């Protein structure tokens, strides 16, 4: 399970991982927004049920004039996250060489990467005591969504290769359902986090 | 020492009693004399009087 | 008074939106100035300063209250009537309940008693008592501490409905 | 050999600190939701808020053993 | 070929079974309580135009 | 050598964690359901999520107790 | 060698957890059956389930020990 | 060799966890009977089965620490 | 020669073990005599019977420890 | 060799400080919110500076970890 | 030897059960004061024989670390 | 060479002294703000200067252990 | 030697002890005087001389941790 | 050789115990000028002298760590 990496630079796999969540993504966003319909149903009320709760969110941290903005970095943000949690529980295929295909956020340069492009855009849209606790925000929340992921891709990877070596079915039933639950509970923790210190430095 | 139980229309029960076990909302109670000055909302229960030797039990509505 | 107290919101005064009314008069007549004096200081405290008929709400104790505000067009939204003549506290404890719990809806925001007070069998003065929200209090020049057995709140929700309804039987 | 160790303590001590932590908090929602039923959805929605802030830095503490493991 | 990957999937798919008899009649009744609860406020609208 | 130790401390805090957190919150449930006993079945539900959410990491300090056993 | 020192303090952190929660447990129903006697049977059934939870995770602890003896 | 260590570390963990779980019991019962004394062989009945059922597994412990100490 | 810190720490542990459950039911017996004081001897009575519980397991670790000493 | 388990006891014992301070805060503010509903932003961004001192001692002991580990 | 440490390690823990135990105590009769501040000698005679208590197994703690000092 | 192991039990320790104790006074802060707003101010002033006192005496912790692991 | 370990082992757990139990005592001297200012010279005279109790055996400690460095 | 982490287990747990407590006196005046606002002065100055209280046998442990680092 080493990190295969075509390239020296860049780990190719991650980017792999991140081209599959955001076309799903992507693709999952068009279907429900296929067409204008004034009386919802299908999945055009489930993106706007996700849409109102994620302004709920802002309307809990800040006031709705400014905080109006956020809204469409913050619904993309909540799914991307969520799928990208998502998606490493099914498959997270072993191939004859390093490994290939986990998850992106099991990545910890994908997790801390994504919390410091959050803490750019609210540094964008917005003393020495301060600025380690900016540093500290930056890497407990980084390190927040990339060991409550790893653990579990870890613990369900190990459960894998117990059932598979040598009756262990319920166990991993019950660990994947609370691993589908620790990855909403993470992306809801993450973009609310995320509002969070946008509501505190915008206003 | 000594219970009195009032009400508007006039005092009810005036004796010398020193165990009164009265049921408060929180819980049951129990006063000895020397107690401290405790305050609490009674339940719609029986005030029990088994000082004497013989309980009496006083009903309370309201209650405080 | 102690240890802060005034987070109850029978305490603190909430900002007015709307006025309570407790208007005490009689059931039965041939009593000389009572209900005039009464109901003439009422409509001339309630003409004074709303103007509005939506601001204001009337409880009255009495049939000749509630025909003078049934003539005036004031609403009667509490309206028992046929007490005896040496009255009891069941039947004015449930329309006082009523209206503690009405004050607790967040309708009244604040209401008034009007009453005759009985100095000696001649005089029989109107008096405007503020019933409740409860900021004129004072200590019995000597105070202990006490403990409160569930919390202060709920001793506080338990109690200030009580001594709103003995103010009011005792008026 | 001794980095076996190393990891059981740290997993230890993350799952000693967010047992406590998550008993404190789980245990004061389901207080104030016996204090009253009327705000339990609310209650349970900042209770899974506090028990992802107290469960987040143990899990730290579970995937550095394993970096320790692996050194 | 490894073998964890058929066996973690196929009890996610029976997991999935079993949240299908679970979890299909909560959440769609949350959707349809979101559509008839959005249908009534539309509806009392064009009742009070009409 | 350190294998079983490592084991034998991991299990060990993660019992002593899941037990202090347990113990609160079920402490509190039972002294809500002395407080107002018509809330039983509400604080009981939230008690076992409770149960549940506080032996999350003890349970999988258990099973990395058996990865350290294991070597 | 070290596997009866692990099986002790396998025990010994599970006893201590076990005793610290079934004594937040056992003392806060006394004293909620102090506050309202009239429920004994609700309040004693809740707290054996309670304790039945706060010592079987011990209990799976001290088995746990008996296999590190063993090893 | 390190067997006698063993069943110390054995029965102190044990003795403290003995020691806070009775003090926890005792103490609320001790307020318990200040607050309603006409409740006291309700509450001595209870805090006795309480003292038992949270001695059980330190006891037990310590039984385990002599074979500890043999083995 | 370990022996010696065996007994020490069974010592110590039943020592801080009982002054954390006589601490409890001390302080607590007391507040109970503050609040009422005609309770006296039957407070006393369950605080003496609390004592010997919270200190007969530490009793027996320093008896226990005394026989480590031996080995 | 130690500096894996002095990097293991320092990240451990950080997550066992964090976890009991964040459970500390975010306890008594679920109180918070259920005694006064309407004062939830009030206390949220009060709970959130709490949560942000007592992470950032442990962060930068978790930080200072990784130079334990490599000496 | 090690009976130096093992003495010390005896005076350390019966120091911190003392402390934590007569903190406790006293801490209570500084609450029961405040509560009620006429029964002054019941309450500092109940607390010095529960200090008495409380002190009493450190203190043979500390006279057998004077004998495993020596040993 | 145990100077890693010094600077990292003492950051450790200082982590979890500053974490117990800030948990504790911004929780009892928020409590304070929670049952009456009006002073939040007042409040938050004498929380950051204890706060301030009890992560001080870590942060010397934190110097000294950086001179521990300089020798 | 190992005495320095001895002794800075019994000066921090004296520190330990001492610290929390005079955290209590001023603590809870700090709720009292703070509910009743009339009675605050008495009540902080039994206040100190707690303190003086509690920090007793820690200080013996500190000289038997002297002898232990001596040793 | 070993007074390195002599040192810092002095300065570790010093700063544990001192936390601790200076937390308790912390959050116990912070609640007690939350009740009452009126006594922030005679509350402060009470506070400080307890936690000069608290603090100073830590500090005499700080120094004490000098003195058995340049052993």
């Amino acid at each position: 399970p080493l990190v295969e990496f075509l390239g020296l630079t860049f780990n190719l796999s991650d980017m792999l991982m991140i081209t599959i969540t955001c076309l799903i993504v992507f693709i999952i966003a068009v279907a429900a927004t296929r067409s204008l319909q004034l009386r919802p149903t299908g999945m055009q009320n489930f993106m706007e049920w996700v849409f109102d709760f994620v302004r709920g969110i802002i309307n809990s941290t800040m006031d709705w004039q400014t905080g109006g903005r956020f809204l469409t970095l913050g619904v993309t943000l909540i799914m991307y996250v969520f799928v990208a949690n998502m998606l490493g529980l099914p498959f997270s295929v072993h191939v004859n060489g390093e490994l290939w295909w986990k998850s992106p956020t099991a990545d910890a340069t994908v997790t801390l990467t994504l919390a410091v492009m959050v803490v750019a855009l609210t540094h964008y849209y917005g003393f020495p005591l301060k600025i380690i606790e900016e540093f500290a925000n930056t890497l407990t929340l980084g390190l927040r969504l990339f060991g409550n992921i790893y653990a579990g891709e870890i613990l369900l990877g190990l459960l894998a290769s117990l059932g598979t070596h040598y009756g262990a079915a319920i166990p991993m039933m019950v660990w994947q359902a609370f691993s589908i639950f620790v990855g909403t509970i993470q992306a809801f923790i993450f973009t609310m986090l995320t509002m969070v210190y946008m509501a505190h430095k915008v206003s | 020492i000594h219970v009195s139980v009032v009400t508007p229309d006039g005092p009810v029960y005036e004796d010398d009693v020193e165990m009164v076990s009265v049921k408060a909302k929180s819980g049951e109670l129990g006063i000895l004399p020397g107690h401290i000055p405790l305050v609490a909302p009674l339940e719609i229960s029986a005030a029990r009087l088994k000082k004497g030797g013989k309980t009496q039990y006083i009903a309370v509505s309201g209650g405080f | 008074l102690g240890a802060g107290g005034a987070s109850h919101p029978m305490l603190v005064s909430r900002p007015v939106k709307k006025t309570g009314y407790l208007v005490i008069t009689s059931d039965r007549g041939l009593a000389g100035a009572y209900n005039s004096n009464v109901l003439r200081l009422v409509y001339q405290t309630i003409q004074k300063r709303h103007a509005s008929p939506d601001e204001y709400a009337i409880i009255v104790i009495g049939r000749v209250g509630l025909s003078f505000f049934r003539k005036r067009n004031m609403p009667v939204i509490l309206d028992i009537t046929r007490l005896p003549d040496q009255p009891s506290f069941a039947d004015i404890k449930e329309i006082a309940r009523k209206t503690v719990g009405l004050f607790a809806d967040g309708t009244f925001d604040e209401l008034y008693m009007y009453y005759n007070h009985y100095v000696s069998a001649i005089q029989q003065e109107v008096t405007e008592r503020k019933l409740l929200p409860l900021t004129d209090l004072a200590e019995n020049k000597q105070r202990t501490v006490y403990e409160f057995e569930p919390s202060q709140e709920e001793i506080l929700d338990v109690l200030l409905p009580q001594y709103a309804e003995s103010l009011i039987y005792g008026a | 050999s001794l980095g076996v160790l190393a990891a059981a303590i740290a997993v230890g001590l993350g799952a000693l600190g967010a047992g406590i932590g998550n008993g404190l908090i789980v245990s004061r929602t389901i207080e104030g939701i016996a204090r009253q039923p009327e705000l339990r959805p609310v209650l349970q929605t900042t209770m899974f808020i506090g028990v992802a802030l107290v469960e987040a830095l143990p899990i730290i503490g579970v995937v550095f053993s394993f970096i320790y493991l692996g050194r | 070929s490894g073998g964890t990957i058929i066996y973690q999937l196929l009890m996610f798919i029976i997991l999935l079974a079993l949240l299908r008899k679970f979890a299909w009649q909560p959440l769609m009744n949350i959707m349809k309580q979101r559509e008839e609860h959005i249908a009534n406020e539309i509806d009392q609208a064009e009742k009070r135009r009409q």
